[PDB]
RNA sequence: AAUUGAAGAGUUUGAUCAUGGCUCAGAUUGAACGCUGGCGGCAGGCCUAACACAUGCAAGUCGAACGGUAACAGGAAGAAGCUUGCUUCUUUGCUGACGAGUGGCGGACGGGUGAGUAAUGUCUGGGAAACUGCCUGAUGGAGGGGGAUAACUACUGGAAACGGUAGCUAAUACCGCAUAACGUCGCAAGACCAAAGAGGGGGACCUUCGGGCCUCUUGCCAUCGGAUGUGCCCAGAUGGGAUUAGCUAGUAGGUGGGGUAACGGCUCACCUAGGCGACGAUCCCUAGCUGGUCUGAGAGGAUGACCAGCCACACUGGAACUGAGACACGGUCCAGACUCCUACGGGAGGCAGCAGUGGGGAAUAUUGCACAAUGGGCGCAAGCCUGAUGCAGCCAUGCCGCGUGUAUGAAGAAGGCCUUCGGGUUGUAAAGUACUUUCAGCGGGGAGGAAGGGAGUAAAGUUAAUACCUUUGCUCAUUGACGUUACCCGCAGAAGAAGCACCGGCUAACUCCGUGCCAGCAGCCGCGGUAAUACGGAGGGUGCAAGCGUUAAUCGGAAUUACUGGGCGUAAAGCGCACGCAGGCGGUUUGUUAAGUCAGAUGUGAAAUCCCCGGGCUCAACCUGGGAACUGCAUCUGAUACUGGCAAG
């Protein structure tokens, strides 16, 4: 059950650079976007504790498209594994196939990448998959089948892909719609817009 | 009587057979004596899925374990002694 | 449940609603015995005429049993007026013929018992003429109706003449009742009229299939008083005989799975899923006349609380009328809105009966539904 | 029913009759041997033991009570008789 | 790389501290209920009445045991209405087969339920005093007989169940004889005690011209062992109660007999008068136990859902027989209740098996398909059947996954609501433009579960033998309920698919209208007496999502039974005081014992499950390989510091 509904209000509920819609139509602070000025605009009640942690969990979940139960399963797997629980959780979240497509550029938005993955616009190692929860291993290759080539869907996504920067672990060619995933990311390369140990504290509670 | 036979333990529509030495008075899923190995029907025939212990099979046959049709068929499928 | 019934000689329903203690049960038993000999509470006996297979319903002739008798006659395709030739017409007989005409029984056959109890050849003709005049004056057919005289209890005694007479009675019964019309066009529907609990089998519900067919293993929906639920049929039967499909128009017993005797009462309907939905208020046009059509005389007003009899049962209801009618004086050809307590699955064009004080006031046809 | 139990029942009854007859005759032979032993005789007791030995051993070989049962009574009887004979 | 390990908050009071209980924030279940609800995979589905049951089925097989033929495919012994080729009658009991019947085997296994049972149960570790069909290896034998008896006949008691009469009556049924070792008794000597021979080829040796005989498949009588399923005994552990302190005399033991497949008061006769018990005897209540499961960092607490091992049970109770293996789960006898049938002479029954019905309950399933695969039992074998099992149906009962769409669009329209009357707001939300069509749905193609076995044959052993049989391969057909297979490919359109709870602090979420301690919410604090972010409604936000809330039970927070890890002057708590037994502990030094303790090694801790490293189902759920762990238990050898046994001070 992928989330569906308003997105600008969803983003302004927290107020961050979570991510935006792929199309842009006057995306700026025209009059009221996230910190609405004029006669009102109370943005933060400033809750004492566990509230910022809940907000971080919610923004993480809505960015990645994952539900609460699956996110908690991922957290439990990360805690069971070695290393740091937060980075292991972020590694699993990025290894989710939909985020791989989004960061490779074939998905204009993360929701669009999930839609494509469901509609079988993606293949891994020469095999179709219709699960946005698949975990990719290092040193792998993920291709796009010939049917998804003729999609203005994908053309716009690949056009918008090259306006951003590029990651440490993905190398994608659009002459064949194929991307090699070499290594796994880390907190250094990941955006520093959230805290992981607060989330760890919350579900360890 | 003591015999070597196959017991089913896999999930629905994906069976899994274990070859084992068990007295005939017990059931298929019932108790046994000594495990011998497994034979996967689907077998995922890129990797393994067929592992029998011919030494234990021979030792129990020497003591009186009656070979079953499926065990003999699996032996003929893999090899007499290889 | 050990006989595989053959759907030959299409089923026709015949009901005896004759006079009380005048030989209805004896007459139907004699008919069954003579037919099974020469051919090899509501009592539902059956017999296979060479022409058509008939189910004979001996209904209670008591006035207090009129409520179930309404369904027994609506269930019925041909009426047999069983009356003594030594007493002639009776108030009970007149009430029964009025009820039969109000429920809409087309074909009626008159039978005169105690033929040999009268040593004359004029009193029998006098009483036959009297009952014929009664029929002709109470909006019934006339000289084109087979009238049957004879003894109803001597038909079981060792004889030949009365056996031939009752065989001739059965013959023109099957002659005067032609192949009836059946309504197997729309999805399956069966109003319930009785419930039995078979030990080892389950709950079975009896009734006449209003429309559609029922195959063994089909899903059906129970719709009716306070409840709309689902169920599955297993083992369609009829008169303790094995069946394969159930057509419309014959009284059959359908076995339901997951049915509670106290939870399922009379008044509900077994329909196909998603066909009809129960309602508590609906709009209908009334057809009451001035004084000589059952309706009362004094100009009653709003708040009237009559029983609205339907295919199965009845319920006390209230009536509201649109503006323009200060009084609801008899002579109501207008349309009004009727609200009922118990919801019953209904459709447009349904004909119901308005009754009160043991007498029918008027008719009504469903026009729209307000749920 | 037409199950095998009825045939099993009648076969069991017939076997019961046969085994009861054999056990009863063996018990009577053993009783006579014991009566000879307790009476104080020494040669007749030996003769009775030598007469009872073949029948009890034959029944044990046929397999109706036990080979060990036959061996134990033979041992008890010989231990009784050899004390005085 | 195989336990790296722990949250608090509110509430006594005008405020503080402490004690102390109450409540809440988490998991989890065989869950129930209310609302809602699209699909698929996996698992689960009478916890209560071991309450009572209609109906159908679950254990038959073997003609290669036998006398037989009721069948009837009937070629065929014979005849023909003689459809111009094969059709019909007693069918010769005659083949293949088969009704019953005798006979061998499993019906003591498969399956289900925890009523009973506090040790006769179960787990762990030990033993001897014993058995064992089917599976085996070795040693040896299979000779000649006799008499039973079923079917069947007819008489005929009965509605049936079942019967008496005479044999026909055969064997691998039964019983003597030839015998007696490796067997049993006995110190030997001696005695005892055994079988069954069936099927096939037919060379030919003779030839009852089938047969013995060359013979293969066997099966059978005995012994010695293995394996196996057991029976028996001991030690430790395994619930509550002392408002349960004596119990027991077949009870404790011995002497002999009997009995048990074996030990033993198991039993008998006698003698001895003990035995058990404060470490809880006896008695009462409750209870299936274990591997495990849940909750926990841990020690701990609860429990025995699914599955596996064991025990006990089959309407209640008692008893025995057959059988190696039962006091017998679809064998037998009898007492009692209930139900049913009867011709009123008399008979049948026990769903805690699969389903299914009545009753109970908060509450839980279809009277399906199949031996297709495995397994089970029978048989030369093909082959029989299996409600075991596998698949199918319903239920969101639990876990997992996917889908309801993606950018647009400022017009910050419509309409709802609020406003310091500017505007905001649901709100980019919708329409649109481009689409993708996952999964529903329609139509096609379509893997695999299938390994076997059977028909021919090539080669090898067996024997004049290529007869006959068996074994190593090759050609021939088959062998799926699941299953409109999984899956894939095409098809029009987002077109066919979202709800629940909460919004005063605990805890994530704010405004209006109306009622006015009223109606009403709630787990607590606590609200609600005209202005309720708390009540009812509305608007709008938050938390989960085909699932959300209430309730039911366990633990945690509760350090609130605390051994790790509490306290007793004033909160609950030092007996009113003293003596003293059993009991607990014990000053200093030496020697000696190895008991407690420590070390090393062995076996074992069933499998399953947790965990770790991997693998396959589109990843997962799920399944599976290996490893560790299961901290336990017993045994062999050392250590002598400490506690302790013994000897000295
Ligand atoms: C009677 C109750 C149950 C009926 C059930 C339902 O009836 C019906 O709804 C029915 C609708 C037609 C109904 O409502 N009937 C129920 C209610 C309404 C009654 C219907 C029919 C009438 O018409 C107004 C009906 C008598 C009508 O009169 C005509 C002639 C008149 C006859 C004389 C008798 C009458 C009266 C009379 O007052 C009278 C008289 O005048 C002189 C002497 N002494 C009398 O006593 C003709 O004969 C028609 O038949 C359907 O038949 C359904 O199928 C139904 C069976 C479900
Ligand atoms: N004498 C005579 N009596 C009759 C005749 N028909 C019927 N009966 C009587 O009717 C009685 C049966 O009545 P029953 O059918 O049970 O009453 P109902 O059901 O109310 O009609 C019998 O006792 C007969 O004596 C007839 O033709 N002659
Ligand atoms: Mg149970
Ligand atoms: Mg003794
Ligand atoms: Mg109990
Ligand atoms: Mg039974
Ligand atoms: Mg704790
Ligand atoms: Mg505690
Ligand atoms: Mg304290
Ligand atoms: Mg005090
Ligand atoms: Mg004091
Ligand atoms: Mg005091």
């Amino acid at each position: 059950a992928r989330y569906l509904g308003p997105k600008l209000k969803l983003s302004r509920r927290e107020g961050t650079d979570l991510f935006l819609k792929s199309g842009v139509r006057a995306i700026d602070t025209k009059c009221k976007i996230e910190q609405a000025p004029g006669q009102h605009g109370a943005r933060k009640p400033r809750l004492s504790d566990y509230g910022v942690q809940l907000r971080e969990k919610q923004k993480v979940r809505r960015i990645y498209g994952v539900l609460e139960r699956q996110f908690r399963n991922y957290y439990k797997e990360a805690a069971r594994l070695k290393g740091n629980t937060g980075e292991n959780l972020l590694a699993l979240l990025e290894g989710r196939l939909d985020n791989v497509v989004y960061r490779m550029g074939f998905g204009a938005t993360r929701a669009e990448a999930r839609q494509l993955v469901s509609h079988k616009a993606i293949m891994v190692n020469g095999r179709v998959v219709n699960i946005a929860s698949y975990q990719v291993s290092p040193n792998d290759v993920v291709s796009i089948r010939e049917k998804a080539k003729k999609q203005s869907r994908v053309k716009a996504a690949l056009e918008l892909a090259e306006q951003r920067e590029k990651p440490t672990w993905l190398e994608v060619d659009a002459g064949k719609m194929e991307g090699t995933f070499k290594r796994k990311p880390e907190r250094s390369d990941l955006s520093a817009d959230i805290n992981e140990h607060l989330i760890v504290e919350l579900y360890s509670k | 009587m003591v015999t070597i036979r196959l017991a089913r333990h896999g999930a629905k529509k994906r069976p899994f057979y274990q070859v084992v030495v068990a007295d005939s008075r017990n059931a298929r899923n019932g108790r046994f004596i000594e495990r011998v190995g497994f034979f996967n029907p689907i077998a995922s025939e890129k990797e393994e899925g067929t592992r029998l212990d011919l030494d234990r099979i021979a030792h129990w046959v020497g003591q009186g374990a009656t070979i079953s049709d499926r065990v003999a068929a699996l032996i003929k499928e893999v090899n007499k002694a290889a | 449940s050990k006989e595989k019934f053959e759907r030959t000689k299409p089923h026709v329903n015949v009901g005896t609603i004759g006079h009380v203690d005048h030989g209805k049960t004896t007459l139907t038993a004699a008919i069954t015995t003579v037919l099974a000999k020469t051919y090899g509470n509501t009592s539902h006996v059956e017999y296979d005429t060479p022409t058509r297979h008939y189910a004979h319903v001996d209904c209670p002739g008591h006035a207090d049993y009129v409520k179930n008798m309404i369904t027994g006659a609506a269930q019925m395709d041909g009426a047999i007026l069983v009356v003594a030739a030594t007493d002639g017409p009776m108030p009970q007989t007149r009430e029964h013929i009025l009820l039969g005409r109000q429920v809409g029984v087309p074909y009626i056959i008159v039978f005169l018992n105690k033929c040999d109890m009268v040593d004359d050849e004029e009193l029998l003709e006098l009483v036959e003429m009297e009952v014929r005049e009664l029929l002709s004056q109470y909006d019934f057919p006339g000289d084109d109706t087979p009238i049957v005289r004879g003894s109803a209890l001597k038909a079981l005694e060792g004889d030949a003449e009365w056996e031939a007479k009752i065989l001739e009675l059965a013959g023109f019964l099957d002659s005067y009742i032609p192949e009836p019309e059946r309504a197997i066009d729309k999805p399956f529907l069966l109003p319930i009229e009785d419930v039995f609990s078979i030990s080892g089998r389950g709950t079975v519900v009896t009734g006449r299939v209003e429309r559609g067919i029922i195959k063994v293993g089909e899903e059906v929906e129970i719709v009716g008083i306070k409840e709309t639920q689902k169920s599955t049929c297993t083992g369609v039967e009829m008169f303790r005989k094995l069946l394969d499909e159930g057509r419309a128009g014959e009284n059959v017993g359908v076995l339901l799975r997951g049915i509670k005797r106290e939870e399922i009462e009379r008044g509900q309907v077994l329909a196909k899923p998603g066909t009809i939905k129960p309602h508590t208020k609906f709009e209908s046009e009334v057809y009451i006349l001035s004084k000589d059509e059952g309706g009362r005389h004094t100009p009653f007003f709003k708040g009237y609380r009559p029983q609205f009899y339907f295919r199965t049962t009845d319920v006390t209801g209230t009536i509201e009328l649109p503006e323009g009618v200060e009084m609801v004086m008899p002579g109501d050809n207008i349309k009004m809105v009727v609200t009922l307590i118990h919801p019953i699955a209904m459709d447009d064009g349904l004909r119901f009966a308005i009754r009160e004080g043991g007498r029918t006031v008027g008719a009504g046809v469903v026009a729209k539904v307000l749920s | 029913n037409i199950k095998s139990a009825k045939k099993r029942a009648i076969q069991s009854e017939k076997a019961r009759k046969h085994n009861a007859s054999r056990r009863s005759m063996m018990r009577t032979f053993i009783k006579k041997v014991y009566a000879a032993i307790e009476a104080g005789d020494k040669a007749a007791a030996q003769k009775a033991f030598n007469e009872m030995q073949p029948i009890v051993d034959r029944q044990a070989a046929k397999g109706l009570i036990h080979k060990n049962k036959a061996a134990r009574h033979k041992a008890n009887l010989t231990a009784q008789i050899n004390k005085l004979a």
